[PDB]
DNA sequence: AAAAAAAAAAAAAAAAAAAAAAAAAAA
DNA sequence: TTTTTTTTTTTTTTTTTTTTTTTTTTT
């Protein structure tokens, strides 16, 4: 079944255009352990996620020998948020009332090096990927800029940040953080490309959103999603001078920051815009529940003087 | 355990196959999976020159390519009969023993999106200001290329049941009973005409159209199965498809073999 | 007879011209009689020629014959024998596609539906009784085409590969607009006695005599030139190749060229084999080498013919 | 005299080989183009070979069209004036009275192939047209036996494979299209017979349905006398009846099982019977008509094959006899052995001092160049091209065989009179022989 | 035995036994020029097949036949080819022969069922390899298309690709160091690509160091789990510490197939480079050593060839010359005879696809007639140079051989010609041959009395 | 039966035409 | 502004040279 199972799961993952939540792979495993009738009763979800990780390790040995890879990244909007969004769509078709730990790991299928062989693996023309790069530089440039105002109570970043603040402190008598900075440009500016037309950008953004990398927020704004990790993994951001996380040093463009005057002041000694320390929502949760309440760069206090990033 | 060290050695002594899997796995992502041999050679002549090895006989790296593509994930390169490693044109195709009895998962979780993507008889996909959540539910494929098998199982199941012959106007007047417009209005999910869908369907060699010429009357054309639908399908699985469409279980289906064959004869031919 | 060939070729051309309308007609309807309305004419035009069996007409005939067999093929494919029991007929499977593509539709709009080797004997009021009520929907948006798009992807053998962006995002741009005036406007095109073998024979049998004899000592020589003194040798070689001069060396040393005069007898029934076997008495050739300095030594024998 | 038109009138040269712009008209049936070779001799014939739809690979005077261009120019074009003005012509109602075909080749891009009408109106710019107009005029330009190549003669005589001469001769005199098309039509007939043998099973199914429907009619209206035909004396209706009701349950179960077979009623049973009967009795007619048509086609095909065998034997013997009759001018002779098993054209020639049959590669020069002419002139009556061209038939043979070549080719161009001729030899036969009989012309560059 | 002017390696007089039209006939050659002539198919162009078969040559070098015994006159049993050749003072190391005899006779007697029969050197039994090496040592080769061309290969000259033209025009003296130089070049060419692959192995080492960074990350993750395992004792500070270590450890570390992924795969890549580069350098040094000596003499030879060729070519009507090319890295050194036939056209190459029969024949003659001094060859066999040649291009191609064979220091020109033009220009030392035929010839099969009688060189015997 | 060039065979290399797409001009 | 024609580019399919390999005459 080793051939069979390790042959099924990769098909599952690269059929879905790449990205696929962990609680779907762990159910496909129960699908295929019954398709070859290898039933099990002495197991819990721990052995199951262990076996899934083992199979992914074997498949990754083979693929890394071939030149592709199955990364294992986290989506940074948090356990409760992602389990809500996923197992909220599993209420009509559901398996046998099994319990799943609210997980966040997102296996992704990407190529390591931009060789000449996989140079042409696209549906897009020249102008279309030119627009893609132009759009993503607009995404990061709009990300660097912070502005003042009232932050909405509609996005899930905001509700979750407030919930975990209240749960950690216990004292609910706290106000809103007074700024926001978005890595998600609005539509009307990306529509303003020079060479292409408007309807072209319309249907092109629709196509990209269908290719599982340009998720569109509830307000009608799109960012960049889990096929960012296939794109200049960290110099994608340090190129436009965006730093990384704190608790894990992986990427983060949405979560919690503290851009107050202390951890501020990007390095003008060299000119590179090395901005503030950025957390992930679960990263921020742990850093505030079991470490401190202070920005580590220049000793701030962020439970009152933090930033919303969206 | 022979498989892992076997494929390791295979990819080791042969570094042109490792730089060929990552070509045929990125020419046929989901578009036309045919690869002409002329091209397969014009790329292997350059992916072995800059590889520090004398390129071996085609019938060696062919078995090598099949061994790689079968071991890592489950694919297969295969030559189609053009009217073995001598087929003038090769296609990819899956080869793992299918698991319908639990591909229930992959049919359900891609059928469920109908209850959420069209309400009140309109498609809500091109609504830009909408809360797209697919990456968190793992929507099992695209949607401008899922109603391209949606309309390609109701054009190659109305040629698989008229004895490999259906005229043009008959096919249009047999599709208009499904709602697919034909005067020139784009089909309102995948945003394309019907004549251009058929033309691009010809370019993928799913069907073949027969051109005639009559200066006084005009031209009529017929839609007989091409080659890709003959190799990337099969009677052993067309029985499965048509056994599910009728929803009849394994008891009242014994006749389906000869029932299909005496109504489909010159389709599974060369 | 050329006229018959001309006119029957014209008839072949006419039938081949109307053949395309014939083929379109049989393609549309499915009637065999057009394969015979022209078969009678081609059989006629075939048998109409009886005196010369001229190729090319058979070639046109071969093209007409493959065409007639082709029309027969088109017609023979178009037979349809429908049963009442066979549960795979067209209007019983399109009305099952249009069954499966709307089960979720019937559960969504809550418009419920009720029940209305076997040798294939009879079954009609179970697979055409209530599998035909689903036959009046003609709008696209009603069917979940996301369920017979995803019954061809996990039943067929489609090749499910995805789209990677690390590679194609790093291609080069193309500002390589071609060169103006590589080379245009040329338009410059400016509107602006060799054989003479019988001469020696007509000298021989007019001056020497029908059985006279001379030598190298008399014939090939020339007192002034060397050209005309070797061209004579080559003409002699041609003549003796034609078998018209007798050259057998006497033991005196000089050669003997005498006019081979066969006493006039045109009967060849044995003269032909006599000549053929006398040549088969192989003439191991006399390599008649002549140099430039010894052209003046063998004038006649001691430097005198006519200097 | 009557000349079935299709004879090339004018060659118009624009930047070809070694000629910028010169145009010289052709003659009636035999023309002499002489001078110095290369200096306007094989260029004209290469123009005639290419501008009739042939590549330059099989010409041996330039392996690429783009190499044939005058060095000092960018585009070459050659105008070929066919003659469509007499019997057997090609669509005199559209193409005027003199077809004009030309081919424009340039150092890049695609070569230009155009049909132009008489006045100048461009007809169709396709390569499938020029390959159709001459196919109508039936001029085979590719194979050497019609258009001989100055550089390919000396190798064609000896160096050609045993199968080369055979296949060229066969497909040159149209004798192979017949075999190919007849075998192809036989294959079509075999596939059609297989489809008919498949249709026989469906017709058997229809027959079974018709007979069982008749059985249903019988088993339906068998209960007529039991409950209905007793209407005789009951007109008074519409005591002592001791044995009235006997088998009411048996008749009830019988009627139940009879009407509950699938769900049709009595009239509906008879209706299905009638429908299946009409289906059977129409499919019978269609099947039998198709069978008769196929059988008549097959018998016509057999009558084609026997005539093909006869025509092949006749053409081969005509070639053999005219070959020998031309060889007997130099007092030696041989025979052509069309071995249909190994597919050869072995030329067995003998001299004036031999015995056993010699080889085809043994003899040379005199027993070669004069076998070239002797094999070619046995492929000019079978092949019926409207035009013919010779370029240095005397590749290496002296002056006493050039005369026995010229005075034989002039004669063999009197028996047939539909073919125009152009001969390319650098020698001097202008006013040297008695060629004053009209139909010839002198053209020295 | 008037060997007064015969240069060594030459042939003096032929005598034939049982050939295709020669049952017993004996030639009597000349030292300078023997213009073979005669009527068509008179067995006069067979003396060339005889020299090619009597100097132990192959059968394919003529083209007349394909098999070896096809020259045995059908009707006979065995064929005898007796030919005499002047002895050389430089040719030695030969069995059954001394160095005093001034005349050696090589004779090969071909049988029926035995193509490869025995030979005959001065009436002594000799094997095949011995006579082959002897005829090689007589500085006479027959494959050199610039020296020995048969009737069925006269215009197989222009169909010779350039590279082979250089090889077969410089193998008139010696240049095997050009072959070893090509071997050196290909060794350098493969070494260059191997070096570039090593320069990519450098990036492999860089990637391995990055993977070592990931290894250290995996060890720190293992350290987190070490703390987690060491402190698990639920029997409040301790509890708080346990909760601050659970989420701290990333639950996605894929070091399983990375920890011991690569330890010793790079030292084997770094076990070949330095002395391999030094060997590339010494290969370049030896290549320069070999290339430095070649060019000067190899271009001086070609300059002499060009001067003589142009002085001979100006008679046709327009200029032309031969130019060497050394463009590629020595594996495609090639020569191109460049010709102009009238002024306004440019200077073009020589190949089949360019010029006619006449122009290519003029080139094939004038190239191998001006390559005279610069090679050691006693006899040359020009074969019936009339294919597509008119009068002006035949009188000249003949006059420019006569005035080369009668100026001084003449090698043997074997010239056969069925055609014959009036008013040529003859000179002293030439020997006009001929071949007779016709059943009126006194067949000397039994009586060798009149086997040569008629030649005007032995007027009193 | 242990070397040999040999015959013959398969299998890649370049060439030319056709079709699709884009650009440019006229109405 | 839109449609049609020109034009360039790409793709596919034939043909000339070229290598291969079992068979095969042979020492
Ligand atoms: N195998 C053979 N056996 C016997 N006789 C032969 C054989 N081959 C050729 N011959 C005869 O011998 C003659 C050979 O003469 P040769 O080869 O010189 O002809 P040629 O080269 O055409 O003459 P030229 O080139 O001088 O015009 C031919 O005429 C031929 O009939």
């Amino acid at each position: 079944t080793g051939d069979a199972t390790a042959k099924y799961l990769l098909q599952y993952i690269l059929s879905a255009r790449g990205i696929c939540h962990e609680n779907a792979l762990i159910l496909a495993l129960m699908r295929l352990e019954t398709d070859a009738s290898t039933l099990n009763t002495e197991w819990s979800i721990q052995q199951w996620v262990d076996k899934l990780n083992d199979y992914i390790n074997a498949i990754n040995v083979k693929l890394n020998l071939l030149g592709y890879k199955i990364i294992r990244i986290n989506h940074g909007i948090g356990r409760n948020a992602v389990t809500l969004k996923a197992k909220q769509n599993f209420e009509s078709f559901e398996l046998q009332s099994i319990v799943l730990p609210e997980s966040n790991r997102f296996f992704v299928y990407v190529n390591l090096a931009s060789t000449e062989e996989t140079k042409l693996a696209t549906r897009f023309n020249q102008n279309e990927i030119e627009f893609i790069k132009w759009a993503i530089e607009q995404f990061m440039i709009s990300g660097e800029t912070i502005v003042e105002g009232p932050a909405l109570d509609t996005s899930i970043i905001v509700r979750e940040v407030n919930r975990i603040l209240v749960a950690a402190t216990g004292d609910s008598n706290l106000a809103k953080w007074r700024k926001f900075s978005t890595f998600t440009v609005g539509s009307t500016n990306l529509f303003q490309f020079q060479e292409l037309t408007a309807t072209d950008i319309e249907d092109l953004l629709l196509r990209l959103c269908e290719l599982k990398w340009f998720y569109r927020t509830q307000e009608g704004k799109f960012g960049i999603d889990l096929r960012c990790i296939a794109e200049l993994e960290e110099y994608l951001t340090s190129m436009y001078n965006l730093n990384t996380c704190q608790n894990c040093h992986k990427l983060a463009i949405q979560g919690v920051r503290c851009g107050n005057e202390s951890c501020r002041e990007e390095n003008e000694e060299t000119g590179e815009n090395s901005l503030s320390q950025i957390w992930h929502v679960d990263c921020f949760k742990h850093y505030i529940t079991h470490v401190s309440k202070n920005c580590d760069r220049c000793g701030s206090s962020l439970i009152t003087e933090g930033v919303y990033v969206i | 355990l022979t498989e892992d060290l076997a494929v390791a050695k295979i990819v080791k002594e042969n570094p042109v196959a490792r730089k060929m899997v990552r070509y045929i796995l990125s020419r046929g992502e989901s578009q036309n999976s045919i690869i002409t041999r002329n091209k397969l050679q014009s790329v292997i002549h350059e992916a072995a020159r800059e590889e520090n090895i004398a390129k071996p006989s085609f019938s060696k790296m062919f078995m090598d390519i099949n061994a790689i593509l079968y071991n890592v994930y489950g694919f297969e390169l295969q030559g189609l009969p053009s009217k073995g490693h001598r087929a003038q044109k090769f296609i990819l195709l899956n080869n793992v023993p299918h698991s319908k009895n639990f591909d229930d998962f992959k049919i359900l979780q891609s059928a469920h999106t109908y209850e959420e993507l069209i309400v009140t008889g309109e498609y809500i996909g091109d609504d830009i200001a909408s809360g797209t959540s697919n990456t968190l539910e793992s929507k099992l494929s695209t949607d401008r290329d899922l109603v391209y098998k949606g309309v390609l199982s109701v054009i190659l199941c109305i040629v698989f049941f008229s004895k490999n012959n259906i005229l043009h106007q008959e096919l249009i007047k047999f599709l208009e009973t499904f709602g697919i417009p034909s005067d020139g209005s784009k089909i309102a999910i995948l945003n394309i005409t019907i004549e251009d869908l058929i033309k691009s369907l010809e370019k993928r060699e799913y069907i073949v159209r027969l051109e005639e010429k009559s200066d006084t009357d005009g031209e009529v054309i017929s839609y007989r199965i091409g080659r890709r639908t003959q190799a990337e399908l099969g009677l052993e699985s067309l029985e499965k498809l048509v056994q599910e469409i009728m929803g009849l279980e394994k008891e009242q289906t014994k006749s389906l073999h000869d029932d299909i064959i005496k109504s489909i004869g010159d389709s599974y031919s060369i | 007879d050329p006229q018959l060939e001309f006119k029957v070729l014209q008839g072949y051309r006419d039938l081949e011209s109307e053949m395309h309308k014939g083929r379109a007609q049989v393609t549309r309807t499915g009637d065999i009689g057009v394969a015979m309305d022209n078969l009678n004419a081609v059989d006629s035009l075939f048998n109409k020629v009886i005196g010369i069996k001229n190729n090319g007409l058979f070639a046109h005939d071969a093209r007409a014959m493959v065409s007639i067999s082709e029309l027969a093929q088109i017609s023979v494919r178009n037979l349809k024998f429908d049963d009442s029991r066979s549960m795979v007929n067209l209007e019983n499977i399109v009305n099952s596609l249009k069954r499966y593509m709307l089960k979720e539709h019937f559960k969504l709009n809550n418009i419920a539906e009720n029940r209305n080797a076997t040798s294939s004997f009879k079954a009609t009021s179970m697979r055409h009784s209530y599998l035909q009520q689903f036959s009046h929907y003609n709008e696209f948006s009603q069917f979940n085409w996301f369920r017979i798009g995803a019954l061809y992807n996990t039943i067929s053998k489609n090749a499910p590969i995805t789209d990677h962006l690390m590679g194609p995002l790093s291609i080069e741009k193309k500002p390589r607009v071609l060169t103006q005036r590589r080379r245009n406007n040329d338009q410059v095109g400016e509107k602006i006695t060799p054989e003479q073998v019988k001469k020696c024979f007509k000298k021989l049998s007019k001056k020497l005599g029908p059985e006279g004899s001379i030598n190298l000592f008399k014939f090939i020589i020339d007192p002034n030139s060397f050209s005309r003194s070797i061209e004579n040798l080559f003409y002699t070689s041609f003549l003796i190749k034609e078998g018209k001069l007798l050259m057998e060396h006497d033991e005196e040393g000089l050669p003997t060229i005498k006019i081979k005069q066969s006493i006039s007898h045109t009967d060849s029934r044995s003269k032909e084999i006599e000549r053929q076997r006398r040549r088969a008495a192989h003439q191991n050739h006399i390599i008649f080498q002549m140099d430039m300095p010894t052209w003046r030594k063998l004038i006649k024998k001691y430097n005198i013919t006519s200097p | 005299e009557e000349s079935p038109s299709g004879y090339i009138k004018k060659v118009i040269l624009r930047n070809f080989m070694c000629h910028e712009h010169f145009e010289l008209e052709l003659g009636s049936r035999l023309n002499f183009i002489v001078g110095n070779n290369g200096s306007g001799k094989s260029a004209i014939l290469t123009a005639i070979t290419i501008g009739l739809g042939a590549k330059a690979s099989e010409t041996n005077r330039g392996s690429s069209l783009k190499d044939l261009i005058r060095e000092g120019c960018y585009s070459a074009k050659i105008i070929l004036h066919l003659d469509n003005s007499k019997y057997g012509a090609y669509q005199q109602g559209i193409f005027g009275n003199e077809i004009i075909v030309e081919r424009i080749i340039k150092r890049d891009g695609p070569a230009s192939f155009s049909l132009r009408s008489e006045n100048g109106k461009e007809i169709s710019n396709k390569k499938k047209d020029i390959q159709t107009v001459v196919d109508y005029f039936s001029v085979p330009v590719s194979n050497p036996m019609c258009f001989l190549s100055q550089d390919a003669a000396r190798s064609f005589l000896t160096a050609s494979t045993s199968q080369d001469k055979y296949s060229h001769f066969m497909k040159g005199t149209l004798l192979q299209e017949i075999t190919e098309n007849l075998l192809y039509a036989s294959a079509i007939h075999d596939s059609a017979q297989e489809n008919m043998a498949l249709h026989l099973e469906n017709l058997k199914s229809l027959k079974a349905e018709y007979e069982d429907a008749k059985k249903l009619l019988r088993e339906l209206n068998q209960t007529s006398d039991l409950n209905e035909r007793k209407m005789l004396l009951q007109a008074k209706s519409l005591d002592t009846q001791e044995e009235i009701k006997r088998e009411l349950d048996k008749v009830s179960r019988m009627i139940q099982k009879a009407e509950k077979s699938l769900g049709l009623s009595q009239e509906e049973v008879i209706a299905l019977f009638e429908k299946c009967r009409n289906k059977y009795k129409e499919g019978q007619k269609k099947y039998m008509e198709i069978d008769e048509a196929l059988n008549r086609l097959h018998n016509s095909l057999k009558a084609r094959d026997q005539n093909y065998k006869n025509a092949e034997k006749g053409t081969c013997f005509d070639a053999d006899m005219d070959f020998r009759a031309s060889l007997k001018v130099r007092k030696f002779s041989g025979n052509l052995s069309f071995i249909k098993d190994t597919k050869s054209l072995e030329i067995y020639i003998l001299t004036t001092n031999d015995e056993k049959a010699r080889n085809v590669d043994t003899l040379s020069g005199g027993e070669k160049s004069f076998s070239q002419m002797a094999l070619l002139l046995a492929t000019w009556k079978p092949m019926r091209s409207r035009i013919i061209a010779l370029d240095q038939f005397d590749v290496f043979m002296d002056q006493v065989n050039r005369k026995i070549g010229t005075t034989l080719i002039v004669k063999k161009l009197k028996d047939i009179a539909r073919t125009q001729t152009i001969i390319i030899t650098p020698q001097d036969i202008g006013k040297i022989a008695d060629i004053d009989s009209s139909g010839v012309s002198i053209h020295r560059m | 035995p008037d060997l007064s002017s015969f240069q060594p390696g030459s042939i003096i007089k032929i005598r034939l036994q049982d050939f295709v039209t020669y049952t017993l006939t004996e030639f009597n050659l000349s030292p300078s020029l023997n213009m073979i002539i005669g009527p068509n198919g008179s067995g006069k162009s067979t003396f060339v097949c005889a020299v090619c078969l009597g100097l132990a040559g192959k059968p394919e070098y003529i083209g007349r036949s394909k098999k070896v015994e096809d020259f045995i006159k059908n009707g006979q049993d065995v064929s005898k080819i007796e030919i005499t050749l002047k002895n050389s003072p430089n040719v030695t190391d030969i069995e059954y022969i001394d160095a005093r005899d001034e005349t050696i006779k090589i004779t090969r007697i071909i049988t029926r069922s035995k193509r490869r029969s025995d030979y005959l050197i001065n009436d002594y039994q000799v094997s095949e390899s011995v006579v082959k090496t002897l005829v090689a040592q007589l500085n006479i080769q027959l494959d050199n298309l610039c020296q020995f061309l048969s009737q069925e290969r006269v215009e197989e000259f222009a169909r010779l690709k350039s590279v082979k033209l250089l090889v077969e025009t410089i193998r008139s003296i010696d240049a095997s160091l050009l072959d070893v130089l090509d071997e050196l070049r290909e060794l350098q060419g493969n070494e260059q690509s191997l070096q570039k692959d090593l320069d990519f192995k450098k990036a492999k080492i860089v990637h391995l160091r990055q993977e070592s960074d990931k290894l250290r990350k995996s060890v720190e993750s293992l350290r987190d789990f070490q703390n987690k395992k060491g402190e698990i004792e639920l029997h409040q500070d301790v509890l708080d510490k346990l909760e601050s270590e659970i989420a701290m450890v990333n639950h996605d570390e894929s070091a399983v197939t990375i920890l011991d992924q690569v330890t010793a795969e790079l030292r084997e890549l770094e076990h070949t480079v330095p002395q391999q580069s030094k060997d590339l350098e010494t290969i370049k040094a030896k290549l320069k050593e070999d290339h430095a000596v070649l060019e000067p003499k190899l271009d001086d030879i070609v300059s002499k060839i060009s001067a003589r060729f142009a002085r001979l070519f100006n008679n046709v009507g327009s200029a032309g010359a031969v130019r060497l090319e050394k463009p590629k890295d020595y594996a495609e050194w090639k020569i191109e005879i460049m010709v102009k036939f009238r002024d306004n056209a440019p200077l073009k190459k020589l190949d089949s696809h360019t010029q006619s029969g006449g122009e290519r024949a003029v080139s094939t003659v004038l190239y191998m007639i001006a390559l005279q001094e610069f090679t050691s060859a006693p006899f040359r066999v020009v074969d019936q140079i009339n294919q597509g040649m008119d009068s002006r291009n035949e009188r000249i191609v003949h006059k420019a051989m006569v005035e080369n064979a009668c100026a001084e220091n003449t090698s043997q020109y074997f010239l056969i010609t069925p055609k014959l033009l009036t008013g040529l220009h003859y000179h002293e030392k030439m020997r006009i041959h001929c071949v007779m035929a016709g059943s009126w010839i006194p067949n000397p099969s039994e009586d060798p009395k009149m086997i040569h009688f008629g030649e005007t060189s032995n007027y009193s015997f």
